[PDB]
């Protein structure tokens, strides 16, 4: 996959301003509130019943961060994501058999979350870099399939 | 498909978005070309450059009917079918882009009302967008 | 939605089904298994092997419900407004999977009736088979 | 991906008894019918006004013919599909620009066809090699993307 010197800035630049804590809680909380199907996989966490509770429960408010922080690992190397999420791609496919369209449903949820914490500080041309990222992510985690 | 709690959330976000449709629609659209250059094929006699005349005169209508669908929701499936042809029969849009516009429309709202588009309101619209999603692709299902 | 003509292709095929309910379903499911085994995990409490009294059992309902649903095609989300609550809330099913049954459910009809599944009548079913899938995943939309 | 002793046989053997004109013909046609949007894709095929004009559009069946014959070049290339479709992925991806959701669609309609022409000759255990087959093909048709 191709990346550039301008997409490297929109990405590496904005990464170092993400309050991972909250947005990783925000977007896992949303996934769980947005597509309610997405709740089955997270049975082990407890109370996910009322949309507002979903955020109050602090396993998501914890496990959420591990998603965004996850995305951390990538940013260090846009040029070996393949080998990065690969060990991680075994974890979502073999063990907890997760349908990758959902790898599109948090990527899309997680761009929306940046979207509300960076206002016009979130460039049309930016967002794009950030899809390409969580698009490249999405399908890395789906290496251990076809 | 779209119950009471939804109706209230959906109507809400709207009279919020309302009096800035001439730029909440242009933005959205200005974002679906710049993240998604493939949707550009539907626009090859369009001015695609940033901020142009044809996009803002357009986008205006993408909400102009996006909110006419909002304030008559008890029957989205009827008020929009007019286009559900232009979309389903005339231009024939791949349904996999109502999304790519579904979203780039929630990258606008988000930017300008990040404290209104709570998850639940985010849900209703994204399900109302799944409403204006299906009806506009009527000719297949 | 589904229109006057859809309302007769679909009614078409289920009449030609109708008497072998229990098989087509059981059979749709086996194929729902040995073709998409990552569907299995909703049935770890169930005998998933070709033609046990279980896929037989569970099969006739899957077929029965779908029929009861064309009998009153005019309202699929209230005739099945008992079965949606179940699926969408406790078993919680990923829609990805309704598209694995459906298609798998078609692939059965073909084997048993290739001249009844003429491409025109094929069209309306996948249609029907969306809306049923929708109805039953309604606690999301 | 792994093909085995019980997998090679049903692919190779069923392949050798498919009327590639008919099966290809009813293939492209269901897609042309069942999902009315792809017709723009084949706008330079002419009269595509009605299910019956569609089935008989000679060029429809002069297309289905070249699409099921393709698969055949893969039928012999199991462990080698990626290289096989190389250029033909650059056709759909970079050129034509078909949303990979359609590889699956024209995929799942093919399957549908094996059941029509072959009825009981189409075993559960057969179906699945005509699944995986079609999935893998679809996956290379998506190689010049991500
Ligand atoms: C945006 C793409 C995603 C990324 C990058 C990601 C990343 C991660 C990470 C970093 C872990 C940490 C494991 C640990 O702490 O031991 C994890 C585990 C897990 N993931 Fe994901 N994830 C994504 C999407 C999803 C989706 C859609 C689901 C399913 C709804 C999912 C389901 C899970 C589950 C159920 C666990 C572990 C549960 C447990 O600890 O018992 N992930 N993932
Ligand atoms: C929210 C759903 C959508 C709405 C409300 C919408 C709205 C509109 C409206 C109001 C028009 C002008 C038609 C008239 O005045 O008769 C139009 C035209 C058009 N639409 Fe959409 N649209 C939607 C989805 C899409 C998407 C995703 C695409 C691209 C893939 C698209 C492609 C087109 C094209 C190519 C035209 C032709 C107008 C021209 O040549 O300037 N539509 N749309
Ligand atoms: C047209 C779509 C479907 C129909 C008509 C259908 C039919 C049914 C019916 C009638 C029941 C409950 C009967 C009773 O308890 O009295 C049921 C439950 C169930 N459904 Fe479905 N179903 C469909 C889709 C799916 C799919 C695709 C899956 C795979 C994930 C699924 C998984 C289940 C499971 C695991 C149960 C629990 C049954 C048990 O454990 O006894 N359903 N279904
Ligand atoms: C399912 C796997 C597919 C395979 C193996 C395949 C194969 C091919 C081949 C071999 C050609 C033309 C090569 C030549 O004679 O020069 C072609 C052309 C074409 N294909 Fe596909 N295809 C597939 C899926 C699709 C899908 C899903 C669509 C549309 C939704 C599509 C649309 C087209 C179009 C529009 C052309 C151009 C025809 C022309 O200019 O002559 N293909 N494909």
């Amino acid at each position: 996959v191709h990346w550039s010197a301008e997409e490297k800035q929109l990405i590496t630049g904005l990464w170092g301003k993400v309050n991972v804590a909250e947005c990783g809680a925000e977007a896992l909380a949303r996934l769980l509130i947005v597509y309610p199907w997405t709740q089955r996989f997270f049975a082990s966490f407890g109370n996910l019943s009322s949309p507002t509770a979903i955020l109050g429960n602090p396993m998501v408010r914890a496990h959420g961060k591990k998603v965004l922080t996850s995305f951390g690992d990538a940013v260090k190397n846009l040029d070996n994501i393949k080998n990065t999420f690969s060990q991680l791609s075994e974890l979502h496919c073999d063990k907890l058999h997760v349908d990758p369209e959902n790898f599109r449903l948090l990527g899309d949820i997680l761009i929306i979350v940046l979207a509300a914490h960076f206002t016009k500080d979130f460039t049309p041309e930016c967002q794009a870099a950030w899809q390409k990222l969580v698009r490249v992510v999405a399908h890395a985690l789906a290496r251990k399939y076809h | 498909v779209l119950s009471a709690a939804d109706k209230t959330n959906v109507k809400g976000i709207f009279a919020k978005i309302a009096g800035h449709a001439e730029e909440y629609g242009a933005e959205a659209l200005d974002r679906m070309f710049t993240t998604y250059p493939q949707t550009k094929t539907y626009f090859p006699h369009f001015d695609v450059s940033h901020g142009s005349a044809q996009i803002k005169g357009h986008g205006k209508k993408v909400a102009a009917a996006l909110v006419e669908a909002a304030n008559h929701i008890d029957d989205i499936a009827g008020t929009l079918s007019k286009l559900s042809d232009l979309h389903a029969q005339k231009l024939r849009v791949d349904p996999v882009n109502f999304k790519l516009l579904g979203q780039c429309f929630l990258v606008v709202v988000a930017i300008h009302h990040p404290a209104a588009l709570t998850p639940e309101v985010h849900a209703s619209l994204d399900k109302f967008l799944c409403a204006v999603g299906t009806v506009l692709t009527a000719k297949y299902r």
